[PDB]
């Protein structure tokens, strides 16, 4: 009956493979936690400051950016007129000089082809979008890596008034006319999605 | 008379050249000086010659006395004086066993040979006999012994008795001949068989585009309800066994079996036409309607031959050689067997001496397959040559085995159709060789 | 219609070895019969749903509350690993046949890319419990799929007439590479 | 004798990318770039000498019933070290890997070098076998990165070679590319070995 | 602070005691029941997976062994030490197997034996031996087509240019594959050692052999008179050499007709060289050797001896208690 | 005695008239008038390039070949008609370099590095369109692009239909013969054309009404579920040349009758499915890719009953 109790006094290779795999594990246990304990802060603290050097390109007429609350980020999420957004992340506003200067919002994108961007939208004070910057993009290098260089120089310098629609073209006829990416054509629809939402929230924000 | 039609699944329609020896009326040969007699004219075990040099012996003689139940005995063709028995080339490529001999002059029958009676006094046990001591063997081409056949074990019940009439090889017209000739022989040689099994139906498997066959055999049966005759839709290999079996009486061959476990009893016409004239004068074997043909020969004809008579000799007879041959077969197109030299005598077996001139035998070498899936349509068997011949040349005998390479018929339909002019029969052939080697060589 | 969508994205449009780069050396190394395909076919199906099972819910009970989302691949190893260690056991003496040791591929579906990631991916895509194992058996299926697929195919290519340089591994992996292109027709696919 | 010649069956004679067929999901994976290859290949090599290091130096306490969840506990506890360092130092090489750096333990080169070599051998022989094999890993991925880099976006280590006009081969980067690289690859040795 | 390192040691501590304890619970109830016999025999074997030995693989030899079946020399491949460490294993002696080299039995060329008729179809031993028996003018020769080669795994088989295959002794590891996949039954086994072999596998008469190829056996009958130990007979009208009984006399080659028997007259001829050291004047060997070319008085050492011929012979390593004669090949070339 | 130098083989000593290059003739014979049609409404460049593509299909395959020490097959007119049927799936406004190159990979990596000529498994002139258009999809998306006008199509007429801008369509009978305002590769301006190289090629017995027949019937049954129109469904895009043309290839597809009934009603599935549902315009490529992808499985469970074997009911190894 059970193997002869397991062999009689042989429980003993059941109790020490479990021991054996209990101090192996609890060893390497330890030493993840003395190293999390180690680093935990390094990276937050370097992701804190990729993003502030990364609002810093946007925005560089604000002497400094401060952050609404994030229950005004819902506030406004809520009312504005998206089905699901889940996508306006933060906001925050620059100040230099005791005058407001400008807003940036990192909202987007809807949907994309591979799953999920995340733009970073500046408009400026007086209704104009000083540039944007893509800081987070799981697409195919090629075709939707493309997206972050010379074609963000499309989105500078234009008004703050409409929204923007993508064309397929090589030429430039109206103001709100964004020229898409040769081959890549469903990136270029959501980057100008989440400006459309960018744009939306600073709308709202100036009234 | 009701007269059925019947055809079966896949097959090709190959050219049948039926025209410049059918028409021609059929007629004899000389009489041959001399002859060499094998000692293998059967697939069983060859025989034992007792004649030595400077004997003399007349027609039907003894020869060779048959060694085992699956052996024949061997009769001489002509009377004459003995004059060597050596090594001498065969039909198969081989040198065989043979007694040469030159003959008399005069052609002395044995005193020996008498009428065995008529068909109500010969019951099946004397007629088991009787084809025995004939030396009657299957002229279809196999030269099986018809005593086996006509000897069905206890265990395997038989009901019909099938003649096999229907030539689907092209060149090949001794069959048309012979029942536009011969047809009451046919009728008594069917009669016979019947009897000596012991059944009630008997069935003639006859081609469509011979008419003058199937009215003749119409004739010749007369008023009797137990034999029918058959009209096929001319097709090949439609007069192979399994598909004559399939097309005449609906039943299939079992994978591995005998047409014994089918309930059928299948001959040839030859072979009950030659029963026929040896139960009515007593005389065995000696005697085929062979056609010597091809586009190589000067006047292609049908001639009755005696057996032992060299090619030559015979080809000689019919006008002899227009050009330069390329290609001697003992056979039909697409089951003869090539010759090496033309001093090689007639068998038993053998239908047709086919000559192709050096145009007509040059066959493109083979290419690549290209996957057409014409082999696969016209296999009356149903298999996929293409994935067979590409694991014998390949030494995969296993896989080989399990698709089922020991069902082909090697009627050369796969290898006739393929457009890549590729070898599908002959690498199938040597799956099976294998296979059979290797199961002898584990037991 | 969206646990469909589910099984559907992760059988078809998003498989996991002809579109996600998962599950590759077993994918190569024992797809040269059928039947070694199909039995790894259902033991890696076994394997990566009691996976999904126990990882997501080890996940959104043990380690979320308590915060200890740095030890998250230890864990699954643990989870995975002896699992499959128990397959490896039951392929021998359980059922008193079937008799197969794979040979150095059946370690390897604790190395498996495909059983890991389903489950690593069944969390990033913040998926229910029904959907979890939904997800986990579409693709299990799809690597199955494959799997057989490319069996059937290296059968099929064993009668050709590949050049000695190609044979075994290179026209394999030709092989993969024309099914992938094949397969790339599937995407952008939005049910 | 025996340091020097398991080295080298590790680079040349081994290589498990080109004969071994193992590890091939990072393999086709991240070999868009020769900087990637490079980095996959060093986290590689680290990763095994590591856990070969410890394996083999651990082999009398392991029984042959709970090999496997001790052998992966060990890789995937250096996996996690080397994945948090590279996290603290190199932010761009875990950005363009991504799902692979935590899969690093499910690389089969490394499990399979555990059960076959580091088991039952000395402490040396496993050190200089993983040395050999990790730089024989990240040679071939440096390879196969600069010549589907060289391919499908004219550059080489991010300078351009084939001007600006170029227009890439975009299937490169993608799985068929990799895929029918590494087959062509794996032919051009296999014909220059059997004809050697 | 501490907390935060007692919570994950004490998480995966409590998971690898529970993981442990029912993977070792299983362990016993999944018992395998396999013997200590399989796992110490996989080195030994050379792995080469050549089917000529029986089952297949070189995986299958440790599946098998406990079942008596099958002799310590099955395998061929790996040879005497392989014999030796599985007879050693199992704990009986092994045997003195003489390493064999596959050997073709028939020296025709295109040009010594002509074909008759040309040959149509795939180029290969078997499929020409289908067309009507081979294409070649003798019936039992070499077609040279290319089926032994095709199997040898080794590569130790190269078609000459007169069509003839030659083996290398140093890549054969006689494994049988060739011998049973020629068509012909041309290829055997040879012992290395052995030199003098009957090339011919004919089995005509005197005429038509003759007629068929140059250099045909016609069972004339000298090779066996020729020879004193009996070691060639003639059956099936072909000559062979038994390599039991053969003592390599290189009698049978000179007394060929015409040459039928692979070998060079270079042979023997030492009228006992005997060692000064180790004879103690017996002389034994001067009164008769049947040819008579020792004769001498006593011969007290050195022995005085003249050498003009002798028969080769090679058996005097048992005629001396002592073991003074020596054999040594001393001739032309 | 006379030397009578004599051939010796087994069986049959007769054989029939066709054979490969035959075929292949017949192929390309079936083939012209599309290719008249194309040179019609296009011009010279469409010509042009049929013949770059075929000189860089020989040149390739011949070079191989020598290059492995095969014998140089050339002359079963394989070549020819890959990259004939490889220039028909061009656009007019595609380099020469890409006919090329989709040449160089067709014959090279898909053909000749399998085997030869019908030792693939793989559809070469649609793995080399699958190849080009995801390499340089910005060449192989612009398909034609000048009318007499020469700016007024903007679109083309199948992407209009998936946009469901039917109003600016031709009228259902213009895109049938292809005469004005119609728009696609080289070959598919007309589909009159089309058929009367697949009834010529089904009267000669190359290939076989099952796969071409139960590919319009499943588009048609399909497109009349859903609601759309069948008739602009069957007539517009590549679904008579892959259908007729490509989808009867020889080295992949399967040889049995249920196997092809099977596959056609797969190919017209994940065709209909694909254009309806995907992300492309079209799916011909990728359905027929996959199908022959997934021919093999079906060629194993669709083979016919031998002769004399009654179903063993898989007892027989237990
Ligand atoms: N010249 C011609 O008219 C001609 C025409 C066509 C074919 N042939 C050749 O004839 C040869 C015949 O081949 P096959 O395939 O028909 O059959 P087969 O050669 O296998 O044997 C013929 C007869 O023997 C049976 N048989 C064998 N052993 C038996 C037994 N113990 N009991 C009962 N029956 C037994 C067969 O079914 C049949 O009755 C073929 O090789 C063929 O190609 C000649
Ligand atoms: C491919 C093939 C074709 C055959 N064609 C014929 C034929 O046309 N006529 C014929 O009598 N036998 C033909 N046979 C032989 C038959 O199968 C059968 O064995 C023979 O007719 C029996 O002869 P028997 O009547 O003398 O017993 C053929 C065999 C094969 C394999
Ligand atoms: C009916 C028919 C259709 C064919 N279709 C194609 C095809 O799309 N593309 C192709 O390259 N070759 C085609 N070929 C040529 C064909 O290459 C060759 O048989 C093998 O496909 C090689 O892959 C065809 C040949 C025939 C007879
Ligand atoms: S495989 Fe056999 S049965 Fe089928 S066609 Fe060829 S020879 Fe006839
Ligand atoms: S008929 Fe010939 S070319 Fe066609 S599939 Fe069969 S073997 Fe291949
Ligand atoms: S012959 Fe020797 S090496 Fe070859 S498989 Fe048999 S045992 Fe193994
Ligand atoms: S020559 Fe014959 S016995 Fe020697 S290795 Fe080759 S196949 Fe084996
Ligand atoms: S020895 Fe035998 S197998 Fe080798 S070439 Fe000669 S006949 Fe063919
Ligand atoms: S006669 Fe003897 S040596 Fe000459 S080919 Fe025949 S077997 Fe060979
Ligand atoms: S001497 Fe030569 S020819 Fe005479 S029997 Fe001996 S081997 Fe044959
Ligand atoms: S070498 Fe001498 S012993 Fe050997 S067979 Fe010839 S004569 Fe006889
Ligand atoms: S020991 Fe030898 S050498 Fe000396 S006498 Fe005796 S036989 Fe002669
Ligand atoms: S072996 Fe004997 S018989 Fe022969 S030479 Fe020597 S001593 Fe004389
Ligand atoms: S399956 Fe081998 S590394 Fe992923």
């Amino acid at each position: 009956m059970e193997t002869k109790e397991k062999v009689q006094i042989d429980w003993k290779v059941v109790f020490k493979l479990g021991l054996i795999l209990f101090v192996i594990s609890a060893v390497a246990a330890c030493a993840l936690a003395l190293t999390n304990y180690v680093t935990a802060g390094t990276i937050e603290e370097m992701n804190v400051q990729t993003n502030t050097v990364a609002r810093q390109e946007v925005l560089p007429k604000a002497a400094d950016f401060e952050a609404v609350p994030a229950k005004d980020v819902e506030k406004i999420a809520s009312e504005i007129g998206m089905e699901k957004p889940e996508e306006l992340l933060e906001v925050y506003i620059g100040k230099s000089n005791g005058e407001v200067v400008g807003y940036t919002v990192k909202t987007g994108p809807t949907s994309g082809y591979a799953g999920e961007v995340q733009v970073l939208t500046g408009i400026s004070a007086d209704g104009v979008i000083t540039g944007i910057t893509i800081i987070k993009s799981n697409e195919t290098p090629g075709l939707g890596a493309k997206a972050s260089g010379v074609w963000n120089d499309q989105f500078t310098g234009k008004s703050a008034k409409e929204e923007l629609v993508v064309v397929k073209g090589t030429t430039k006829e109206g103001s709100n006319e964004i020229q898409a990416i040769t081959g890549s054509t469903i990136t270029s629809k959501a980057v100008t999605s989440g400006v459309n939402m960018s744009i939306q929230v600073y709308q709202n924000l100036s009234k | 008379m009701n007269v059925k039609h019947g055809t079966f699944k896949g097959g090709i329609h190959p050219p049948y050249r039926k025209e410049s020896t059918a028409e021609v009326p059929l007629g004899f040969g000389k009489k041959p000086e001399m002859v060499i007699i094998p000692m293998s004219l059967h697939i069983g075990a060859p025989c034992t010659p007792i004649v030595k040099k400077g004997d003399t012996v007349f027609l039907g003689q003894r020869v060779g006395e048959p060694n085992g139940f699956v052996s024949v005995p061997v009769h001489a063709s002509v009377s004459g004086k003995v004059i060597a028995v050596e090594e001498r080339p065969h039909a198969s490529g081989d040198r065989v066993m043979s007694v040469v001999i030159e003959s008399d002059g005069l052609d002395t029958i044995d005193p020996s040979i008498k009428p065995y009676g008529t068909l109500e006094d010969m019951d099946a046990d004397a007629i088991k006999k009787m084809v025995l001591n004939a030396g009657i063997v299957g002229l279809g081409g196999a030269t099986f012994p018809t005593h086996v056949k006509l000897a069905i074990p206890p265990d395997k019940k038989v009901d019909c008795v099938v003649l096999n009439g229907a030539e689907c090889e092209p060149y090949l017209t001794a069959d048309h001949h012979l029942m536009t000739s011969q047809a009451e022989k046919v009728v008594m040689g069917l009669k016979l068989a019947m009897k000596s099994v012991g059944v009630e139906k008997g069935f003639i498997g006859v081609e469509d585009n011979k008419t003058d066959a199937i009215e003749a055999l119409v004739k010749a049966i007369g008023n009797d309800s137990r034999l029918e005759v058959y009209s096929l839709h001319t097709k090949y290999p439609q007069g192979a066994e399994k598909q004559l079996i399939a097309a005449i009486t609906g039943r299939e061959v079992p994978s591995g079996a005998l047409p014994a476990d089918a309930g059928v009893v299948v001959m040839n016409v030859g072979t009950a036409a030659q029963i026929a004239e040896s139960m009515i004068t007593g005389l065995p074997l000696y005697k085929r309607y062979l056609t010597c043909t091809g586009d190589a020969i000067k006047n292609p004809q049908t001639i009755e031959i005696r057996i032992g008579v060299p090619f030559q000799s015979v080809i000689d007879q019919c006008g002899g050689f227009s050009s330069e041959p390329g290609k001697v077969i003992s056979g039909g197109p697409m089951m003869g067997v090539t010759q090496f030299v033309t001093d090689i005598p007639v068998m038993k077996g053998t239908s047709g001496i086919l000559c192709l001139t050096k145009e007509s035998a040059k066959i493109a070498t083979p290419s690549n397959c290209i996957h057409c899936g014409k082999c696969v349509g016209v296999c009356p068997i149903h298999l996929q040559p293409l994935n067979i011949a590409e694991y014998s040349q390949r030494n995969m005998w296993d896989k080989c085995e399990s698709n089922n390479a020991m069902d082909c018929i090697e009627c050369g339909s796969c290898s006739y159709i393929c457009p890549a002019k590729r070898t599908l029969v002959s690498s199938i052939r040597v799956a099976k060789r294998e296979i059979i080697a290797q199961r002898r060589k584990g037991n | 219609m969206t646990l469909i969508f589910i099984m559907i994205s992760a059988i078809f449009v998003n498989n996991f070895v002809l579109s996600r780069f998962l599950g590759i050396c077993p994918f190569l190394g024992v797809s040269k019969q059928v039947e070694t395909a199909v039995g790894m076919g259902v033991a890696v199906t076994f394997v990566m749903a009691l996976a999904s099972a126990i990882t997501y819910v080890v996940q959104y009970a043990i380690l979320d509350p308590l915060s200890l989302g740095y030890l998250q691949t230890i864990a699954f190893i643990l989870i995975i690993a002896a699992l499959v260690q128990l397959v490896e056991m039951i392929i021998k003496k359980s059922s008193p046949s079937l008799y197969q040791a794979l040979g150095v591929y059946l370690p390897l579906i604790t190395t498996n890319c495909a059983v890991l990631g389903v489950a690593l991916i069944n969390i990033q895509n913040e998926y229910n419990f029904i959907e979890t194992i939904f997800n986990g058996v579409g693709a299990a299926l799809g690597f199955t799929l494959a799997i057989v697929l490319f069996a059937g195919i290296r059968e099929r290519l064993e009668t050709s007439a590949v050049p000695k340089a190609l044979e075994g591994f290179p026209i394999a992996l030709l092989t993969a590479g024309l099914m992938a292109i094949a397969f790339l027709g599937f995407s952008g696919m939005k049910l | 004798m025996n340091f020097m010649k398991n080295l080298t069956r590790g680079i040349i004679r081994e290589n498990p990318t080109f004969v071994l067929v193992l590890g091939m999901c990072p393999t086709l994976a991240v070999t868009t770039s020769a900087i990637n290859g490079m980095g996959m290949g060093l986290a590689t090599m680290l990763v095994l000498i590591g856990s070969n290091v410890a394996i083999s130096a651990l082999r009398k306490v392991i029984p042959d019933n709970i090999r496997i969840p001790a052998f992966v506990v060990v890789i995937a506890s250096f996996v996690t070290i080397v994945g948090m360092l590279m996290k603290a130092y190199v932010p761009a090489l875990d950005a363009a890997l991504g799902i692979f750096i935590p899969l690093i333990v499910v690389n089969c080169i490394i499990l399979a070098r555990a059960e076959a070599f580091a088991f039952s051998n000395g402490i040396a022989d496993s050190f200089a076998d993983a040395v050999g094999m990790g730089l024989g890993f990240t040679l071939a991925l440096t390879i196969l990165g600069s010549i589907r880099e060289i391919l499908g976006a004219g550059s080489i280590f991010g300078f351009s070679l084939f001007g600006a006009a170029y227009e890439p081969v975009l299937l490169m980067i993608l799985p068929p590319g990799a895929f029918l690289t590494l087959g062509l690859l794996i032919g051009l040795i296999n014909w220059k070995t059997k004809k050697a | 602070m501490l907390n935060a390192i007692l919570v994950p040691v004490g998480i995966l501590g409590v998971f690898g005691l529970i993981f442990g304890i029912g993977l070792a619970i299983a362990a016993k109830v999944f018992e395998v029941y396999e013997d200590p016999r399989v796992p110490l025999v996989r080195a030994a074997l050379p792995g080469a997976n050549c089917g000529g030995c029986g089952l297949p693989g070189c995986d299958a030899l440790a599946a098998n062994i406990v079942g008596g079946s099958a002799a310590i020399d099955a395998c061929p491949v790996g040879g005497a030490s392989c014999a030796a460490a599985v007879a050693e294993i199992m704990g009986m002696e092994a045997g003195s197997a003489v390493k064999k080299v596959a050997t073709v039995i028939c020296q025709g060329t295109c040009e010594t034996a002509p074909n008759r008729a040309e040959y149509y179809g795939e180029m290969d031993c078997r499929e020409a031996m289908i067309a009507s028996g081979g294409s070649k003018g003798c019936r039992y020769g070499c077609l040279g087509y290319g089926t032994c080669k095709a199997v040898c795994p080794f590569d130790a088989i190269v078609i000459g240019e007169d069509g003839l295959p030659k083996v290398d002794p140093e890549k054969c590891t006689s494994c049988g594959k060739c011998v049973e996949a020629c068509p012909k039954s041309i290829m055997t086994l040879v012992p290395e050692a052995q030199e003098v072999i009957v090339k011919c596998h004919n089995f005509d008469k005197g005429k038509i052999a003759r007629l068929s190829c140059t250099t045909a056996c016609i069972a004339c009958g000298a090779c066996v008179k020729a020879c004193r130990f009996d070691a060639i007979t003639v059956e099936n009208n072909c000559a062979k050499i038994d390599y039991d009984k053969c003592r390599q006399c290189y009698e049978c080659v000179d007394k060929c007709p015409m040459n039928c028997i692979s070998g060079d007259v270079e042979y023997g001829k030492s009228t006992a060289y005997i060692i000064e050291e180790n004879c103690i004047a017996c002389g034994l060997c001067a009164k008769n050797c049947p040819v008579n070319a020792i004769t001498g008085e006593i011969k007290k050492p050195p022995y005085v001896i003249d050498h003009d011929m002798c028969i080769g012979c090679g058996i005097c390593f048992d005629k001396c208690r002592k073991s003074a004669i020596e054999m040594r090949p001393n001739k032309t070339k | 005695m006379n030397e009578l130098n004599l051939t010796v083989s087994s069986s049959p000593h007769i054989r029939a008239k066709h054979s490969t290059a035959s075929i292949m003739q017949n192929v390309i014979i079936a083939l012209l008038p599309a290719l008249a049609v194309a040179g019609y409404v296009f011009g010279l460049w469409a010509l042009a390039l049929v013949a770059i593509c075929v000189i860089s299909s020989v040149a390739t395959e011949a070079v191989i070949q020598k290059l492995l020490k095969k014998p140089i097959t050339v002359n079963d007119w394989s070549a020819v008609v890959t990259g004939v049927l490889l220039a028909f799936n061009l656009p007019i406004n595609a380099p020469w370099w890409i006919g090329v190159v989709g040449s160089v990979f067709a014959i090279a990596i898909v053909k000749q590095c399998f085997g030869g000529l019908g030792q693939n498994f793989i559809n070469p002139a649609l793995a080399a369109r699958a190849f080009l258009l995801a390499s340089w999809p910005g060449h192989m998306t612009s398909t034609a692009y000048i009318p007499l006008t020469d700016t007024v199509t903007t679109a083309t007429p199948l992407a209009l239909l998936k946009a469901g801008e039917t109003g600016s369509m031709p009228s259902t009978l213009d895109l049938f013969t292809g005469l004005n305002g119609v728009y696609g590769c080289i070959g598919e301006i007309s589909a009159l054309a089309l058929l009367i190289g697949g009834l010529y090629l089904i009267y000669k017995g190359i290939i076989s009404w099952r796969i071409p027949t139960i590919y319009l019937l499943t588009i048609a049954i399909f497109a009349l579920l859903v609601g759309q129109d069948p008739i602009v469904h069957m007539v517009s895009g590549g679904v008579m040349l892959g259908a007729f043309f490509m989808a009867t290839d020889y080295a992949s597809s399967p040889v049995t009758a249920k196997g092809q009934i099977i596959y056609a009603i797969g190919c017209g599935l994940i065709t209909m499915i694909i254009r309806l549902y995907g992300g492309y315009p079209e799916g011909c490529s990728y359905s027929i890719l996959l199908m022959n992808v997934a021919t093999p499985l079906i060629e194993r469970f669709t083979k016919e009953r031998i002769y004399g074997v009654t179903k063993i009911k898989k007892e027989a190894k237990a």
